[PDB]
């Protein structure tokens, strides 16, 4: 009973020290787990959502909401640990262009989620506000037959959840472009809206 | 003394400036009457207002105190009111630049920003002469302060200057500096007539709505 | 005395506390009930204006005193997720805040650390008030040690 939605309390500074209850180190210890356990939890996720949903579209939106609830957490944790606690620190850039948060994703997010850095990151020549984020080998979903793409939305559900909470609202879809020796390649394309673009249209 | 006759000539010069500026009202469209104490021509009363403004500015600069910057405001008012119609008053602009560089520092060469610089200089004369005798007229003999028109000075400044910001690509006036000039606006302000307060907070609401500063 | 707040993106507060010096056992005379929520919502406008710009009036997470208004120095801070850490400074006289940027910037840094510790809970979703007494205990010890 400290902060309700009803009032504000007034208590004096330099009073007595209160009790010590719960604390934890924010910086990561290096922890590893097998790929099989997270793959088993991932297929159990897709199995339960296959069980309790009717058609493909709202299944995809529910999986994207599942990814969203990791991404909105993950933004502040990765930026605070890239600016690293009680140790004396200096905060980061807090980047605000479009072309460097995608650089931040392709550099730090994919090398945080996985051992390897993300592969390629190109724009679209035919239209602006379309950005291609591509890998060669999806390590979330390498265990499903390749003709289904909807099970690939969870990771781009992260990316929308990484982007909308960072101040750039957008929308993502994913397709599979079988280019080269990689049969599954998994393009994720990011559709922004107009109302952000003219904002950076206003900023020269 | 020469101070009393110079102050009476300055008061008559300010009255001549206000009357001759008031003479060129309603554009003189078909005003061919007898015209008592007026000219009532196409551009004569604006030119006589400019000449009276130059004489009033010369007399106020010679008398170097709240009445000093009234003619400096009235010169820009005459320039703007003539510039509602056609106007080419570059000689009066050069006379105002010469008098303002003799007394103050102009340091500006921009179109329609010299009036804003003149008004910002014109606030400083009343700001300096605040620490003086509180009552000097008789219509405000039982007043409290000269704050009652000191607020009307910078509200007519904000009204004449905020309309210049109409587009957002070549913004001549940048939102931040006029928001921070509205920052030091909030003086004592508690006891005043209620019609004055509802109009002055309506002007602050108007400039904030036009600026987009919604909260 | 200082009023401290953390405000959401849809203009709602998740944390609010007011802490005073013990000489004035009652703090903020008559401003506390009416003026202090309204001037904070007024300052949210100009913090929303300066969040997207590049070169301020470096590093964009901290910023100085954002306005000065009835002799109150209002100091802000912008987190990575968009949360805003506006906290005002009152006194009977005028107040100096820029000399405490050696200390108050660090105060915003570990209360940002505390907010990241709050956010990592999977049960705690955003647009929820931070209804935890442990958070109060840490932020008032940080208010004591960063006075």
């Amino acid at each position: 009973t400290v902060g309700p939605k009803q009032a504000i309390t007034s208590e004096a500074s330099t009073t007595y020290i209160p009790s010590r209850i719960y604390s934890e180190s924010l910086l990561f210890k290096r922890q590893e787990a097998s790929l099989s356990a997270m793959a088993f939890l991932f297929q159990e996720m897709i199995s339960q959502l296959h069980r309790t949903c009717k058609t493909a579209g709202d299944f995809e939106t529910k999986l994207s909401d599942y990814g969203h609830n990791i991404g909105i957490r993950l933004l502040e944790l990765l930026n605070f640990r890239a600016s690293v606690s009680n140790y004396i620190t200096k905060m980061r850039r807090r980047d605000l262009k479009i072309l460097d948060i995608l650089q931040f994703i392709h550099g730090t997010l994919w090398s945080y989620l996985f051992n390897h850095v993300s592969d390629d990151l190109v724009k679209s020549s035919e239209r602006d506000n379309e950005y291609m984020i591509v890998d060669n080998f999806p390590t979330l979903t390498q265990f499903i037959p390749g003709e289904n793409v909807s099970c690939e939305y969870f990771v781009c559900g992260i990316i929308k959840g990484f982007l909308f909470n960072a101040g750039f609202p957008c929308g993502v879809t994913a397709h599979r472009m079988p280019q080269g020796g990689h049969s599954q390649r998994t393009v994720y394309l990011i559709q922004f809206d107009r109302q952000v673009l003219d904002r950076e249209g206003l900023r020269f | 003394n020469r101070s009393q006759q110079k102050s009476l000539g300055r008061q008559m010069k300010i009255l001549g400036n206000f009357q001759l500026l008031a003479g060129r009202y309603v554009d003189a469209l078909n005003s061919f009457v007898d015209a008592i104490t007026t000219l009532y021509k196409v551009r004569d009363y604006l030119w006589l207002g400019s000449a009276l403004d130059g004489i009033s500015i010369c007399f106020l600069l010679l008398s170097y105190n709240s009445i000093s910057i009234a003619a400096m405001q009235s010169p820009r008012n005459s320039i703007m009111s003539l510039s509602a119609p056609a106007l080419n008053i570059d000689v009066e602009n050069i006379n105002l630049p010469l008098l303002i560089k003799c007394i103050s520092d102009k340091v500006l060469y921009y179109y329609d920003l010299s009036l804003m610089h003149n008004s910002e200089y014109a606030p400083q004369v009343v700001y300096c002469e605040f620490l003086l005798k509180t009552l000097t007229f008789m219509t405000s003999c039982y007043k409290s302060s000269e704050f009652s028109k000191d607020v009307l000075d910078n509200i007519v400044k904000n009204q004449h200057r905020a309309l210049s910001d109409i587009p957002n690509s070549p913004m001549f006036p940048r939102f931040e500096v006029y928001f921070y000039s509205n920052k030091l606006f909030e003086l004592q302000l508690k006891e005043m007539q209620v019609e004055a307060q509802i109009k002055i907070y309506s002007t602050m609401a108007e400039v904030y709505r036009l600026l987009g500063y919604k909260r | 005395p200082q009023y401290f707040a953390i405000i959401g993106k849809k203009d709602n507060p998740v944390y609010e506390i007011e802490f005073t010096n013990a000489e004035n056992p009652q703090g903020f005379p008559q401003d506390l009930k009416e003026l202090n929520p309204f001037i904070l919502h007024a300052s949210l406008d100009i913090v929303e204006d300066l969040q997207w710009q590049i070169n301020p009036t470096t590093d964009n997470c901290y910023l100085g005193k954002v306005d000065h208004f009835y002799g109150l120095a209002i100091t802000a801070y912008i987190s990575y997720s968009g949360m805003k850490f506006v906290m005002i400074h009152g006194n009977s006289a005028n107040s100096s805040v820029v000399i405490d940027d050696n200390n108050m910037r660090s105060f915003y840094q570990e209360v940002h650390e505390l907010y990241v510790k709050t956010l990592m809970n999977p049960f705690y979703k955003i647009t929820d008030p931070i209804r935890s007494p442990a958070f109060d205990s840490r932020v008032r010890t940080l208010a004591r040690k960063h006075l």
